[PDB]
């Protein structure tokens, strides 16, 4: 996991840049019956996708893998149906805490050079503040919806420094990043925030919430995967 | 933007919590059909 067949190129979502096609193989798009993209997500293995609980995904939605340009019709993509939705029981819709949902596919995904899985961290893993990580998505680039997958590098913050911005809204199951020139925005929800650990890209955050105006001077908020991995493991082990 | 401080209102398809100054707010980042 975490090693894309097509190596990504970073020259270092608002103020991001266009990514190399197929360089973020675990990035999927969640679409409704009409084909409307409403949230992002990440493949963790052939049968499962992880995304945000607030996205409100149902077994009537579709997972699209291997995509780059959403306006194109000549890409070799995979439209996968959803078997079951597993929302985290501790999700609080008022505080947006424990913002994580698992999707069991009704048909396994076919791995290739444009479709593969991202690695999951260990609950004890240490991702230090200041580390430069990456977030990707098809969300707004300006307050303008992009056709092509965007990417951005940004530093993780410590929850103590994030509280200076959001106060009591920052819970332990949350991690912040940004406030450095770029910003997650509408349409990015459920997408990944990845950092490289021992050579492999690892999922450390899931786009959750932030500035209503996608300010590039305010840190974005993501669900902290290390505080949620045990739940993921239990769910997988039981299904 | 202008909203009731601390109040949890709902934008299009996203939900938000008005800033402690009624001048801003924090919202989820979903894409809405409208």
């Amino acid at each position: 996991c975490g090693v894309p067949a097509i190596q990504p190129v970073l020259s270092g979502i608002v103020n991001g840049e266009e990514a190399v096609p197929g360089s973020w193989p675990w990035q999927v798009s969640l679409q409704d019956k009409t084909g409307f993209h409403f949230c992002g997500g990440s493949l963790i293995n052939e049968n499962w996708v992880v995304t945000a609980a607030h996205c409100g995904v149902t077994t009537s939605d579709v997972v699209v893998a291997g995509e780059f340009d959403q306006g194109s019709s000549s890409e070799k993509i995979q439209k996968l149906k959803i078997a079951k939705v597993f929302k985290n029981s501790k999700y609080n819709s008022l505080t947006i805490n424990n913002d994580i949902t698992l999707l069991k596919l009704s048909t396994a995904a076919s791995f290739s050079q444009t479709v593969s899985a991202v690695c999951l961290p260990s609950a004890s893993d240490d991702f230090a503040a200041g580390t430069t990580c990456v977030t990707t998505g098809w969300g707004l680039t300006r307050y303008n919806t992009p056709d092509r997958l965007q990417q951005a590098s940004l530093p993780l913050l410590s929850n103590t420094n994030c509280k200076k911005y959001w106060g009591t809204k920052i819970k332990d199951a949350m991690i912040c990043a940004g406030a450095s020139g770029v910003s997650s925005c509408m349409g990015d929800s459920g997408g990944p925030l990845v950092c490289k650990k021992n050579g492999a890209w690892t999922l450390v955050g899931i786009v959750s919430w932030g500035s209503s105006t996608c300010s590039t001077s305010t840190p974005g908020v993501y669900a902290r995967v290390t505080a949620l991995v045990n739940w993921v493991q239990q769910t997988l082990a039981a299904n | 933007i202008s909203c009731e401080p601390g109040k949890t209102f709902k934008d299009k398809c996203n939900t938000c919590r008005c800033g402690a100054d009624g001048k801003s707010a924090a919202c989820t980042l979903k894409a809405c059909p409208n």
